[PDB]
């Protein structure tokens, strides 16, 4: 498994792989790790697929309740604030999930990241899962804030491939998002092994 | 029950043209002591079932007295409705499984035989809820030496009469002796058919033990 | 692991912190904050176990904030630490303990500046300097070799940048930037932060 | 700890030695072991001194209730089976061996045993304890059917003293009661009466 | 000590067509070195459009079946319709996370037909994570079943469905499972759901 | 895996399955168990493969030698003792689990021998996974003084429960009759079991795949 | 396990006078990718290959071992070794190291150097041959190539349809491993030449 | 396994049952536990078969070479001692219980007991075995001196029968010999013969 | 010897006016079965040397037959000189402390008495290797039960008498027969004197019961 | 943990390695030199447990060197490769193992450049780049990236520039300096050391 997200000036990125493996085994390669939360949300799994499954669904149920009684939409600091406390009274029974939030909202965009342990933690560029550390080389070599929206799809794209060549559990298919102020897009699905002869030739 | 204590060894069942045939043995081993030589581990439920357990004996005594008082409170009514075998096939299931998920279980393997209806009924229920159908049965090491026997007459010929049952049942019984060290030489049988349930014994097997000389 | 520093002058309290938040061999974060507000002159910073920090401190903090909405008036630094130590002690023996390391900064018009230590087996201390951490052991000896009472802001500035070059010289975790805040009858003042 | 009980044709015979061991250390070397439940109704103990005297004052005391309502002598069977059940709903606690004699018009002498897991089952002649491995063989050799009085109160004394020569935790003295329908005979054979 | 669980064997497979689907086991059951039946199948019919699988422990697939035949009793008679098959996979999914911390035992499949007609097939996890595919295989010799199914349905490597073909497939893919694995195959059972409701059929394989 | 011996008027007859498995897969579906050990002398192995082959030809070598030097035909009496003698001498270590059986100048033997060193003579001897299976056929349907055809029949039958009812056994039936004048060793003796017909056709054309770097080296 | 710390994948499969054996190309350290161009199948004469799949170290000690008592045979001899002979002596070098045994499992596949009919086989942890007619798998994926195999491999195969057939098992098969892939390598041995291939496999 | 020997004058009397077990399954149940080390001296086995096999095969070998040597009969305390020093030097290994009886023109008909350990006793009568804890209370109460050879057969074929009802490990058939002067008398009790 | 399995109970030693006093019972148990109850514990060395031994019966058995030996091979000498009953238990700490240090011991306690020029002796060897004299000495559970019943006799009197000494020697195998659950009721007696070592046995103890009488 | 990094060019090999000696939690050295010459050609970087590196490299080195001053010429890149795999794997499995983690570059005057890489299980594999320890993993990444056959001088050390960069800003570690050397057709030459 290997996410990340990037926030920049045109607003939030993520992308993610597609392969779900149980030991050496691999299961599957169609898995959708970005979970569509809501119109104007956005979360990651990583970890169990269980747990983050049924525990984002909690949230999206909270979170419609709450803009049904209030008549506005939540933020992104509550709704990470909520998933923090939902799984911290089951701390030590066994949980495993790390998840990015995304979205925007009055005070632009907004990312955060929120892990069973107990962080919650606010930033500008995140990576989980297993191959996440082959993410970060390429993805802070080339991150800048003043990116173009082309420019940072190449950036992502380029990122999960890296990630995906060297790791062992990690593969499948390229699947990348985009928030904007009105909401998010799905921009592609590529193929691992069509990246390939497009990147080396 | 964490551990057995006082266990029982095996039951075989089979079933024929118009009824089911049960047998088991009469002794309940500490250990290895064979310490009680005369108890009887087959049941009578109603007039068209009766049920064999192995395993711990203080278990199958309590489950006797459930499922006796439970058979009685059901006959009182005088509705005209009465438990089949497969009502309280299911019922045992159900009980032995929500024991299981207590961490509580109760250690016995239980073979119910029944007739009702024109038809014929023997079951299978496990000490962790796995219960099953067949046309014979054994628990126990009679799993591994009385059942190849069973099936190999059960293949040839699917239907089978009495005294054919009967004569299989003594063939079985002879080998476990032979073969299974927890096992006795006195044993009880029990059959369900038309007219009702009938219990006979004890009985006793013919050995050979001319290999002796050969060596 | 994290580090914690205050040190104790005439009128005034300085405290330092560093800014990594860090997930197995990967930092993940470098402008972290672990300084918690709980009052105009009182501040609470903490270390140790991941979500029992902030459970703990926002727990503190809104107990504080309606004492001080019901009453009219705010705890004293001393009232408010005490309020903490009972508050950890209890939940020491039971199912659901805490793991925290926390230092409590304050002022009060008449008792002056305090400065207060405590572990995560909730004994409470007071201290003219104290510090948390494996950086602790490098800096405190430094801190008791050139300290004095009567020692000045400027001075204890100095002080503090000659224990972090301690720690860039001689420790083996990568801590690039430490924030600053003091502490005075003017309430809280934030320091340019000091950085390598 | 060797008990054991005998059938014959108008009552019971029961026996027991007297030795009670904390290790290889005699604690106590005149121990009674014959308790009685009723008039007519007794018990022998085995196992843990503490689990066996507490169930046996229980029953004693839920007999006794029983019969002051019913206005009636109690059968043997009521008191074995309210021996079962507390030693069955409470058998990963309690490590205790029972046998129960007694007579009730109704059926004359009876013997149960309730072994340890809260068994029950009815026999001729019973043996249990830790020294009743060594003449299982014996009292298979040796018992008849239509036994007398004194017939049975010899060849309890007999077993009881062969299991007393070989093992380690039993000894001291023969303690022997004879029930039936005009009372209770107890008596005990002190060192110069057991067999040689 | 007690341990409670244990492995019973057994393999599901299920796939999807344009107007069909298919779901597929075999009829033997085990434990340890010995046989227990060899006349045990592992389908269940859930609605006239929908049919579940399961395998693994047998006394959860049967505690299983039983609640879910309750609960969608309980949901037909509360809301005046049958229940469709995204419904039973979604409250499915939540049956399963009920019982997070003493997991149910068993691997699920569920075949059907969705609102428009169309084949649907969705796999579980002993867990509750649930997904739609194609094709899936579970149980013992899912290992051994998968890679078939990818080369010859799915076409990769290489440079749609028809019922007749489907069956064909599943036959020739347990005829060669039986070869190899220990715990797979005395009878296969095959259900085919369509437009006119559950047929079934029964195949021999090896005995031995 | 199941393997089985019987002693009738004028010899032995022994007989044997045909899988081998590694954990729950099937590897080999034609493995051999009947070993040559002289020409009057066989043995039927079980347990882990590699100990009984390793045993079982050093035992023949040595009663090769034996033989050549005495100029005698070996005795069933040599071969137990030393296979129990080298068993015994590694303390358990070597999981290999021997029926073996012969006919010499006395007569008709047969004999087991167990990992440890321990050995019973007998009249009808059974092992493997699947051995109570067939002693259960052995302990109904056994005579003393059988003819050949009978005690053939007898052991496949034993043979069979054993691969019918055990998951570690399977295939075919290997049967070798021993006699004072002769040796027959009958490979395959029955074959239970057959693979089904394939039904659709998945050759794969010329072309099909794609292929990066090729050399030819034309020797 | 100690199988699974490198990964690998290793087969071979018999046509109509002709033998074929394929191997995956990739060393690693548990979930890391090293090296790609890893050697896996070491010829041992003219018409005589054998593969080592398990311990990278356990791996070239055996090959560098073989050779040395191939070449002293080869030498004291006069000719070429058999392939009966090749499976005899392996099995031999793996028993020596009982109870610290060496953590491979052979594949064997060549031709008789006298009459040109084909062999193959394989060897267990603790060197007990197994001889096929078929086919022999050996690595981490095992399940798969069975599967692949049981339903692909067909009698009297020519060499574009035996090539066809393993190059098709492989990639399949290594698909659904994810300690195994990144380029598959496959000789065909046949009478008068050996053909030596690299296919075009994924590299995730 | 049950084995058992008495002496009487002019002799010793051996038996044994014949099963032996892997569990709770009977591999053998025709077994020969009586193996004659020389001409007229005896041993009954009990415990691991491979043990007890290779001892007696060693034992053998080395009194045979002993009587070449010294041109005589050998005796039965020669062998007892062969068989201790074995028992001894290797008790870290060996799980084996021996009993040793003979006639030798010496000293009579005699009987001694190697039990685990590698201890050595001479007895009147001896019995070994798991099955031999159910006859101890039989054989002290039923043995008196000066018993003749046919009553020793009786004696123990009674004992051997009530050790084998018992137990779960004894049982087949009871294998006798009896040895003297004149030379070795061997014989099978099958089940009708067997006592009830 | 990691397990001792057959053993013996307790020795008593008491040293008096001109000479040694031994004693020790006559059982060995297996585990808590009391198997072989005719077997002698004490052993004549030497004509002014005796010992008795405690703990696992081969271990003692062997000791026996490597003393007789180093016994025998000396008066094959014929100069006039023999062990004093102090060399044989300097031998004896060597030979204890010799296998301790090889986690091979051997599972003994042994008390050594002797009479040699005028003087006597009463020596006590341990397992590990710990040894020394005292006037008294009782090893197992007699060390308490039996040793605070000898040393109040010699505080108020420290010199003996024959007599009182084989007086005081079965008082205390009274006692420890009451509250010791692996004794016996058959001991044996050693004394050695100016004449030589003489062996009495077997003996026994009377008993008192009346408490019995007061429950 | 200690950090090496090589690179293969076109006719030169560039090879980095830090400089950090750290015992426990503190700093012992900083200018830790964990480069060995071995020959004109042939360098052997080393990382791993305390001890087992300087003994395995120091016996190494007199090896190579020996056979130099024996033959009159000097060991290829490929045979000292071979040699130091078959002696970590002939010690692998006795007494005495040693953890060591190997790079081995060298340059031969016919097959050019090589570049060499051993674990601690003795697997030797040919690389054109490699990196050992824990910022192996952020580093493969960027060199995978940005890495071409014909890199030339300039860009390969200003590519090692950005990887240490990288290793600066994300990894926890304080590693600070770095020691450089190139080997070419002219020897080895010690580039200036890149520090932050």
């Amino acid at each position: 498994t290997t996410t990340l997200a990037f926030k920049f000036r045109h607003g939030v990125i993520v992308a993610a792989d597609s392969r779900a493996t149980a030991g050496a085994y691999i299961a599957s390669q169609t898995v959708k790790k970005v979970i569509e939360i809501n119109p104007y949300l956005l979360g990651t799994m990583a970890g169990g697929a269980a747990d983050c499954s049924f525990w984002e669904r909690l949230l999206a149920r909270q979170c419609r309740i709450y803009e049904l009684r209030n008549k506005e939409r939540i933020s992104v600091a509550a709704a990470s604030k909520l998933l923090a406390n939902m799984v911290y009274q089951y701390k030590g029974m066994g949980l495993s999930m790390g998840t990015m939030i995304c979205g925007w909202d009055k005070r632009g965009p907004g990312l955060y990241y929120v892990d069973s342990e107990g962080n919650r933690i606010s930033g500008a560029t995140f990576s989980v899962g297993s191959g996440s550390v082959y993410a970060y080389g390429v993805m802070d070599r080339g991150y800048s804030y003043d990116l173009e929206v082309e420019q940072a799809y190449d950036l992502a794209r380029r990122a999960i491939y890296q990630a995906t060549y060297r790791d062992a559990y990690s593969g499948g298919a390229v699947n990348l998002y985009h928030v904007r102020e009105d909401g998010w897009i799905r921009v592609s699905s590529d193929n691992v092994a069509d990246l390939h002869e497009k990147y080396s030739g | 029950t964490q551990n057995p204590m006082v266990t029982g060894t095996s039951v075989l069942g089979v079933k024929f043209e118009g009824g089911v045939v049960i047998a088991a043995d009469m002794l309940g081993s500490y250990g290895s002591l064979a310490r009680f030589r005369n108890i009887s581990r087959i049941m009578r439920v109603n007039n068209s079932t009766m049920l064999g357990a192995s395993g711990d004996y203080a278990d199958f005594q309590y489950l006797k007295q459930v499922l006796g008082q439970m058979v009685i409170d059901e006959e009182l009514l005088g509705d005209g409705h009465s438990y089949s075998p497969r009502a309280i096939h299911s019922w045992l299931t159900r009980a032995m499984y929500s024991r299981r998920s207590k961490m509580n279980p109760l250690w016995n393997t239980m073979v119910i035989g029944g007739y009702a209806d024109g038809e014929s009924f023997l079951g299978y229920v496990d000490m962790l809820g796995v219960a099953y159908e067949a046309p014979s049965l054994a628990t126990g090491y009679g799993a591994y030496l009385a059942q190849p026997l069973l099936r190999e007459v059960l293949e040839k010929q699917p239907v089978l009469s009495q005294t054919e049952a009967r004569d299989l049942v003594e063939r079985c019984m002879r080998v476990l002796y032979y073969r299974d060290a927890r096992s006795y030489n006195r044993f009880q049988t029990a059959t369900v058919t038309e007219k009702g349930v009938e219990i006979e014994g004890p009985l006793s097997t013919e050995t050979n033990w001319d290999i002796a000389h050969m060596i | 692991m994290e580090y914690l520093i205050g040190i104790q002058g005439p009128d005034y309290v300085l405290v330092a912190s560093d800014r990594v938040a860090a997930s197995n061999i990967v930092q993940m974060k470098d402008d972290h904050d672990k300084m918690f507000k709980m009052s105009e002159k009182i501040l609470l910073l903490c270390v140790g176990e991941a979500g029992d920090t902030v459970q703990f401190a926002e727990y503190i903090q809104k107990n504080v904030q309606l004492y001080k909405m019901r009453n009219g008036y705010e705890l004293s630094p001393t009232a408010a630490a005490n309020f903490t130590r009972r508050n950890l002690a209890d939940c020491l023996r039971s199912r659901t303990p805490y793991h925290v390391n926390l230092l409590l900064a304050g002022y009060d018009e008449h008792e002056g500046p305090a400065l207060y230590y405590m572990d995560y087996l909730a004994a409470l201390a007071k201290a003219p300097f104290a510090a948390h951490g494996y950086g602790a052991f490098l800096t405190l000896s430094i801190l008791d070799r050139y300290y004095t009472p009567t020692i000045s802001r400027e001075r204890a500035v100095e002080l503090l940048r000659k224990c972090l070059e301690e720690l860039q010289k001689r420790f083996i975790l990568n801590l690039p930037t430490f924030s600053v805040r003091i502490i005075d009858k003017n309430g809280i003042h934030d320091l340019d932060n000091i950085s390598f | 700890t060797t008990i054991m009980a005998v059938q014959f044709d108008g009552g019971v015979v029961l026996g027991a030695d007297s030795r009670t061991t904390t290790g290889s250390y005699i604690a106590n070397r005149v121990t009674d072991k014959l308790t009685p439940i009723h008039d007519r109704i007794f018990c022998c103990r085995s196992g843990s001194a503490a689990d066996t005297q507490a169930v046996a004052d229980a029953v004693t005391y839920q007999l006794g209730f029983h019969s002051i309502e019913l206005n009636e002598p109690p059968l043997v069977h009521t008191a074995a089976s309210l021996f079962k059940e507390m030693c069955y709903r409470y058998r990963e606690d309690l490590m205790a061996g029972i046998i129960i004699a007694g007579w009730d018009p109704q059926e004359g002498g009876q013997g149960y045993s309730v072994p340890m897991g809260g068994m029950m089952v009815r026999q001729s002649f019973a043996i249990g304890g830790s020294g009743s491995s060594y003449i299982y063989g014996y009292v298979d050799a040796t018992y008849r059917e239509g036994m007398t009085k004194e017939e049975c109160l010899q060849f309890t004394a007999n077993a009881l003293a062969l299991a007393m020569e070989r093992d380690g935790s039993s000894g001291g003295v023969i303690r022997l009661a004879a029930i039936a329908e005009s009372g209770v005979e107890r008596q005990v054979l002190l060192g110069d009466q057991i067999p040689k | 000590r007690f341990s409670p669980y244990v492995f019973n064997g057994g393999t599901i497979l299920a796939i999807a067509g344009e107007d069909f689907a298919i779901v597929a086991s075999d009829t033997r059951l085990s434990e340890g070195f010995s046989i227990h039946t060899r006349d045990s199948p592992k389908c269940y019919k859930l609605t006239d459009k929908t049919v579940i699988g399961c395998s693994g422990f047998h006394g959860d697939c049967l505690t299983l079946t039983k609640i879910i035949e309750a609960r969608l009793k309980m949901y037909k008679h509360s809301n005046n319709k049958a229940m469709t098959t995204g419904a039973i996979a979604a409250m499915l999914s939540t049956i399963l996370y009920s019982r997070r911390f003493f997991p149910y035992y068993v691997y699920n499949i569920i075949g059907g037909l969705d609102e428009e007609g169309k084949g649907a097939v969705y796999s579980f996890d002993p867990v509750g994570s649930y997904q739609r595919d194609s094709f899936k295989a579970g149980g013992s010799a899912s290992a051994m079943l998968q890679p078939l199914l990818d080369n010859q349905v799915g076409f990769k490597n290489m440079q749609p469905l028809s019922l007749d073909r489907a069956m064909r497939l599943v036959k020739d893919v347990f005829i060669s499972a039986a070869e190899r694995d220990v715990y797979t195959g005395d009878a296969l059972r095959i259900c085919i759901v369509t437009k006119e409701g559950i047929r079934e059929e029964t195949v021999s394989l090896r005995k031995d | 895996t199941t393997i089985a011996g019987v002693v009738y008027k004028d010899g032995i007859v022994l007989g044997a399955d045909t899988r081998a498995t590694e954990g729950m897969v099937v590897a080999d579906k034609n493995c051999s168990k009947i070993h040559f050990i002289s020409p009057n002398i066989y043995c039927c192995g079980a347990g882990t493969a590699a100990d009984t082959d390793m045993t079982t030809q050093l035992i023949s070598s040595n009663l090769e030698l034996h033989s050549l030097s005495t100029g005698r035909l070996p005795r069933v009496v040599t071969a137990n003792r030393m296979l129990k003698q080298m068993l015994f001498r590694y303390q358990g270590y070597i999981g290999a689990a021997l029926v073996l059986g012969g006919v010499d100048v006395t007569g008709p033997h047969l004999y087991s021998i167990y990992p440890h060193g321990s050995t019973d003579k007998l009249p009808y001897v059974t092992m493997g996974s699947g051995s109570l299976a067939a002693m259960a056929v052995f302990e109904d349907k056994f005579r003393p003084d059988m003819e050949e055809e009978e005690a053939k029949n007898l052991v496949s039958e034993a043979i069979a429960a054993g691969i019918f009812n055990d998951l570690g056994s399977g295939s075919n039936i290997d049967l070798c009759v021993i006699s004072k004048n002769k040796l027959d060793f009958l490979r395959p003796y029955t074959v239970p079991n057959k693979k089904g017909t394939r039904l659709g056709r998945y050759r794969c054309e010329k072309g099909t795949t794609a292929v990066l770097t090729e050399k030819i080296t034309p020797l | 396990s100690i199988m699974s710390y490198n990964g690998g994948a290793v087969m071979a499969m018999k046509g109509k006078n002709c033998v074929a054996i394929a191997a995956d190309r990739r060393f690693g350290i548990q979930a890391q990718m090293v090296t790609t161009d890893f050697q896996k199948i070491f010829p041992m004469g003219d018409r005589l290959y054998i593969g080592l799949a398990g311990l990278a170290t356990d791996v070239q000690t055996v090959a560098q071992r073989l050779k040395f008592r191939l070449n002293l045979y080869e030498l004291k001899e006069g000719r070429q070794i058999k392939p009966y002979t090749l499976m005899s002596m392996v099995a031999n070098l793996l028993y020596e190291k009982r109870f610290g045994p060496y953590y491979t499992e052979p594949v064997i596949a060549g031709l008789d150097p006298k009459t040109f009919k084909p062999f193959i086989c394989s060897l267990d942890l603790i060197g007990c041959p197994m001889v096929t007619d078929d086919f022999v798998v050996s690595g981490t994926c095992a399940e798969q190539m069975y599967g692949m195999c049981e339903s692909l491999w067909e009698p009297n195969m020519d060499p574009d349809h035996l090539f066809e057939t393993i190059s098709q098992a492989m990639l399949n098969a290594v698909d659904r491993d994810a300690v195994s892939g990144m380029g598959v390598i496959v000789h065909i041995i046949e009478k008068d030449k050996i053909t030596t291939r690299t296919l075009k496999a994924r590299m995730d």
